[PDB]
RNA sequence: AGAACCUUACCUGGUCUUGACAUCCACGGAAGUUUUCAGAGAUGAGAAUGUGCCUUCGGGAACCGUGAGACAGGUGCUGCAU
RNA sequence: GGCCGGGAACUCAAAGGAGACUGCCAGUGAUAAACUGGAGGAAGGUGGGGAUGACGUCAAGUCAUCAUGGCCCUUACGACCAGGGCUACACACGUGCUACAAUGGCGCAUACAAAGAGAAGCGACCUCGCGAGAGCAAGCGGACCUCAUAAAGUGCGUCGUAGUCCGGAUUGGAGUCUGCAACUCGACUCCAUGAAGUCGGAAUCGCUAGUAAUCGUGGAUCAGAAUGCCACGGUGAAUACGU
């Protein structure tokens, strides 16, 4: 059947079906490419695929909303991690060792009284 | 004025609220004016009545008054007819019918507010006013409370100089959200200007 | 504020209630474009200014309903910002307390 | 390439040429353009006379150079004899439209003078 | 800091080029969190001197980093009222990283058309050492021999 | 069928009010939806703390507006007056829908 | 400014001040607080003594300021240099 | 956390003095609705039509207006009395 | 076409729980506290961010939120009204916004958010208008309807380094609508205009990662009137040798 994973970056909610297949990605019934412009967010959802060299022999269908480019990206490739190990938990240990399977949990800080940003101050005149 | 309200900071985790209502942002103005108008006739009326909180419940195009006093029967009177008088202008100002229940408050020397009252109704009778602290405070503790501070602002005994008078036996912990910290203030209006009492009590945490 | 700014406020929520209908029908006749005579709209706009000048909603500055304060108005509580903490801190505003996120 | 009097730039495009007459900016430039159906794109120099020529009445539809530039010296010179507050402005080379005048206000007013 | 030691920030490496050390370069050109437009500059400019040298996009790169890559510099230091430059070696990350910001900021500097060209002429010029980068490293190579006295 | 919508500034308060009324059902009427529970709203309030020029010196108010859905279905027509005719809970607003 | 379909404003009492001021050829300058009310072409040729906030400035109606305001024509700060 | 009027506290001139806001008041009177003239508006002068209280009823009101006064009113000063 | 039947898987919602505790391993440490690594784990050590501000200090700020002692005015220092002003303008500072461009800006096409607010309110659709907006008019007291098409981004053209197709201050017309009233003294639109400005002296500010920088979004006030304030997301760095 499909092994399901749940992928989670900056706002950004994927959800990630593999099944035993000859290799073909699409996600919100597009291809990688159709959605992804970006070339950095192409190397993102591939790095897990790359990494246990299994790129072909698994196909992807990925939903995904929230976020933007870079914080779909991290979370359709922190799903497939997710539903790497539910098809072979054995791949854990190098998934891990790679950095994918931990959930990134940097988030926007929020806007503080006082201050034009989370952090930015405004400017401080002495006198 | 660098301490945040016991009370405010405490008003989802150990204490409640005083007034218990649900309104959307058309009535929402109207029912927090007419609470206020309650509870300020109220107090006015039941001055001498030794009233802790004023309770307000608005279920169903009723207000429902609960009134924490330590002296229930000069509240409720002969037969109730004090209280009925007061069901009656609650009513009719509230704009809603009105029913007034009576909390009894078991030992009002452990209730903020009451202990406040107390102080500053001796204030205003020129009584000295660092023996009205060292009462309050030993009273509370003696009738079990694991800590009190009082806290008396102003020109105390007529100094021309207003300075800050407080004292704190026991246990009175603020930074712990846990701990159940009653808490209340009360202004005496002396000769000489406002004097401003504040009277934290500690009862234990959870 | 002063107790004669409180009484303004006053007369001036009863002309806006009183004068409501009257104004709302002649804006009515001057807004209209296809029932628009040019006489008669422009009976409208004189007479329209010859209702008294507190019965427009716009010259309502409302208050905080306990001190009159005519600044940091809140409408959902009907009152200043100061007096809004010190009720929130009384808890006498129901549900609401500090906020953290 | 001299529509309205004045010498158009050549090798540039026809719409960004057309706006150094005064009183056409791109809004007319690419409507003048469109009704003489000239693509927008194409220089000034690669024009021939004729596509020149009906540039020439095309703008004379429009108030531009000289005449447009009286009128609206008539119309401040109109508000600084009426003697109203627009024209008192007019007069002292102070903002016009309600702009502050405590600070900035330095392009009605000139650099600095202390 | 004074007292918290830092683990370094971890950098993922270019698409085209998989290069961990390109990426870093990438973001030393990036403005205004840009990221997409800096990419594309960097490659247009790498493949520019792909062509115009002969070499591969990552040798050509590294040709232009060793010759503007410094190996000593001063540091205003203190011994009493003396405030002295202080030679001292570079280590070998910093070296990497003074050769991008120096390539970068004489990309900048020089005017072309194009960042990409602005780039890709002063990536060549470094290549045969005649950049502004790395001039700027002679300099700091020339202000570190003279203060050779301190150590 | 039938919907009711429970609003209320306490969610402990919500769920005792969701949790008798779904059980006042299930005797009188049957197969209930279960109480779905909606987005809460949270209304912030940013306010001056001082009274007097200190404008970076805010205190950060919120109401949570609790929100529950219990869509009770199959009804039996005497279970609408167990569903009636309750007075559950003070500060929790019902909302009667077909 | 005010849009075209409601007219121009003119407040309903200085209206019928010029009402009776032309019609019955009065020359005497109309005293108006009304700095809001815009020009006439009936106002043509008599002259308003328009409020400023402490003074009547008397404007005589010429043909030309008739889209204008009778307050355009009263200032109401005085400045003369510092 | 929002000066066109209002806000508004400022000032120019138009006004009122138990007052705009209160409570006792004492009398007369439904108030409250629709209009007109003068006035820049405040306001003043009118024209109608409204006669409801709710009821130990006759009369408390809920208020409206004059007339006495206690008083009200003050974003006036002192944050170096609080 | 979640469009329909359906399904309760998933996302999500919001309630209740689990989880992280130096718990475990190794080393160091006075056999202590603890520290340094490792494993495991989503998270490793006060995980991130808030709230939370001790005794006191500055006679710090606020008698103009409010309250209040004491003074002071009481046919006025009170009260009502229309008009002005608080928006002035030889100057000088603070804080910002917009730029001086090609990592751009102009056109066309095309992706991906979060968080909010709504009943005299938000106001689809459709029609009219170049546009601001007008009509008509559903729906929605709302995970339903509306505000509301995110923008940076990407793709393809163009410009060709010039005070320019940069910049968009002025200033003339003409208009919208909010309100009794846009003159003083608003916001917006359209046509025209196209200033200073080509990166800023002495000096000086903020920021240690989803941070800075940049890009949009909405809401409190509010009839109307943000470049301010308060929030929300999108892309996303550099550097920390060290004292
Ligand atoms: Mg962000
Ligand atoms: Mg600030
Ligand atoms: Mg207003
Ligand atoms: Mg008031
Ligand atoms: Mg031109
Ligand atoms: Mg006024
Ligand atoms: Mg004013
Ligand atoms: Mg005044
Ligand atoms: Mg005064
Ligand atoms: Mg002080
Ligand atoms: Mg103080
Ligand atoms: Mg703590
Ligand atoms: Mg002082
Ligand atoms: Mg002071
Ligand atoms: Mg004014
Ligand atoms: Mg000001
Ligand atoms: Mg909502
Ligand atoms: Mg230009
Ligand atoms: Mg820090």
């Amino acid at each position: 059947n499909q092994y399901y994973g749940t992928g989670r970056r900056k706002s950004s909610a994927a959800r990630v079906f593999i099944k035993p297949g000859n290799g073909k990605i699409v996600i919100n019934q597009r291809s990688l490419e159709q959605y992804f412009g970006r070339e950095t967010a192409r190397m993102v959802v591939r790095q897990p695929l790359e990494l246990v060299d299994m790129v072909e022999k698994l196909d992807l269908y990925i939903t995904v909303k929230g976020g933007g480019i870079s914080g779909q990206a991290g979370a359709i490739r922190h799903g497939i991690t997710r539903a790497l190990m539910e098809y072979d938990e054995s791949l854990r240990s190098e998934l891990r060792k790679a950095g994918f399977v931990t959930r990134d949990a940097r988030q926007v800080e929020r806007k503080k009284v006082g201050l034009r940003k989370a952090r930015r101050r405004p400017q401080f005149s002495k006198r | 004025g660098q301490k945040v309200h016991p009370n405010g900071i405490r008003l989802g985790i150990v204490k409640p609220w005083n007034s218990t209502w649900f309104a959307n942002t058309k009535e929402f103005a109207d029912n927090l004016d007419s609470d206020f108008k309650v509870r300020q006739y109220l107090t006015k009326e039941l001055a001498k009545a030794s009233v802790s909180r004023i309770v307000i419940e608005r279920p169903a195009k009723s207000i429902r008054v609960t009134i924490h006093t330590a002296r229930p029967g000069i509240v409720i009177g002969k037969k109730g007819e004090d209280v009925e008088k007061l069901r009656k202008v609650v009513a009719d100002i509230a704009g809603v019918p009105a029913q007034i229940n009576i909390a009894e408050v078991r030992k009002p020397e452990l209730d903020a507010k009451l202990v406040a009252d107390s102080i500053t109704s001796q204030l205003e009778r020129r009584v000295m006013f660092r023996r009205a602290m060292k009462r309050a405070v030993q009273n509370a503790m003696r009738l079990g409370a694991k800590g009190i501070k009082v806290e008396v602002s102003g020109r105390l005994g007529g100094a021309e100089i207003a300075r800050t008078e407080w004292y704190r036996e026991g246990r009175v912990p603020l930074h712990t959200l846990r701990a159940d910290i009653d808490y209340n203030t009360s202004e005496a209006h002396t000769t000489y200007g406002v004097i401003g009492v504040k009277v934290w009590i500690f009862k234990g945490e959870i | 504020a002063k107790q004669s700014m409180k009484a303004r406020e006053v007369k001036r929520v009863a002309l806006a209630d009183k004068y409501f209908a009257k104004r709302a029908e002649l804006k009515a006749i001057i807004s209209d474009v296809n029932a628009a005579s040019d006489e008669d709209r422009w009976n409208a706009v004189l007479k329209l200014q010859t209702l008294p000048r507190d019965s427009s909603p716009s010259r309502q500055r409302n208050r905080c309903r306990q001190t009159g304060r005519p600044h940091g108005f809140l409408r959902k509580f009907g009152l200043s910002r100061i007096k809004v903490r010190e009720a929130a801190m009384r808890g006498e505003i129901p549900g609401l307390k500090k906020a953290s996120w | 390439a001299r529509i309205a009097g004045i010498n158009i730039p050549d090798h540039k495009h026809a719409v960004i040429a057309l706006t150094s007459i005064y009183g056409v900016g791109k809004t007319r430039s690419k409507a003048i353009l469109a009704a003489a159906g000239i693509a927008e794109d194409v220089k000034i120099s690669e024009l021939s006379e004729g596509q020149i020529d009906t540039l020439r009445d095309e703008v004379a539809k429009f108030v531009v150079e000289g005449d447009l530039r009286r009128e609206i010296s008539m119309s401040i010179k109109r508000l600084m004899d009426l003697g109203c507050y627009r024209g008192l402005r007019h007069r002292r080379g102070l903002p016009v439209r309600g702009q502050r005048t405590k600070t900035n206000a330095r392009t009605r007013k000139g650099p600095r003078k202390p | 800091p004074r007292r918290r030691v830092i683990g370094q920030r971890k950098i993922l490496p270019d698409p085209k080029f998989g290069s961990e050390l390109l990426a870093k370069f990438v973001n030393i050109l990036m403005v205004d969190g840009k990221k997409s437009t800096a990419e594309s500059i960097v490659y247009s400019a790498l493949e520019t001197l792909a062509q115009r040298s002969g070499k591969s996009e990552l040798e050509a790169f590294e040709v232009a980093l060793e010759n503007v890559r410094p190996t000593v510099e001063v540091k205003s230091r203190r011994v009493g009222g003396s405030t002295y430059q202080v030679p001292v070696e570079v280590r070998p990350v910093r070296r990497n990283a003074l050769a991008m910001r120096w390539i970068v900021e004489a990309a900048r500097k020089r005017g072309d058309k194009s960042m990409a060209l602005r780039l890709a002429n002063e990536l060549s010029d470094a290549a045969e050492n005649k950049g502004t980068a790395v001039k700027k490293r002679e300099d700091v190579h020339r202000m570190a021999e003279a203060n050779k006295a301190f150590a | 069928r039938i919907r009711i919508r429970l609003k209320a500034f306490d969610h402990r308060l919500i769920d005792q009010a969701t949790a008798e009324i779904v059980e006042t059902a299930k005797r009188t009427g049957a197969q209930v939806r279960g109480p779905i529970p909606l987005p809460t709203r949270k209304e912030r309030f940013t306010v001056l703390i001082s009274p007097h020029v200190n404008k970076d010196a805010r205190d950060q108010y919120e109401i949570r507006t609790h929100l529950r859905l219990v869509d009770i279905v199959e009804p039996t027509e005497k279970t609408v007056d167990a569903l009636m005719r309750l007075d559950l809970a003070a500060g929790v607003d019902v909302q009667i829908s077909l | 400014p005010r849009s075209l379909k409601k007219g121009p404003f003119i407040d309903l009492h200085l209206l019928k001040k010029v009402e009776k001021a032309v019609e019955s050829g009065d020359k005497k300058p109309l005293r108006t607080w009304s700095r809001r009310s815009t020009i006439f072409p009936n106002m043509i040729g008599l002259t308003i003594a328009v409020h400023n906030g402490r003074q009547h400035v008397p404007v005589f109606v010429t043909d030309e300021m008739v889209g204008h305001k009778l307050g355009e024509f009263a200032p109401t700060r005085t400045y003369r240099g510092h």
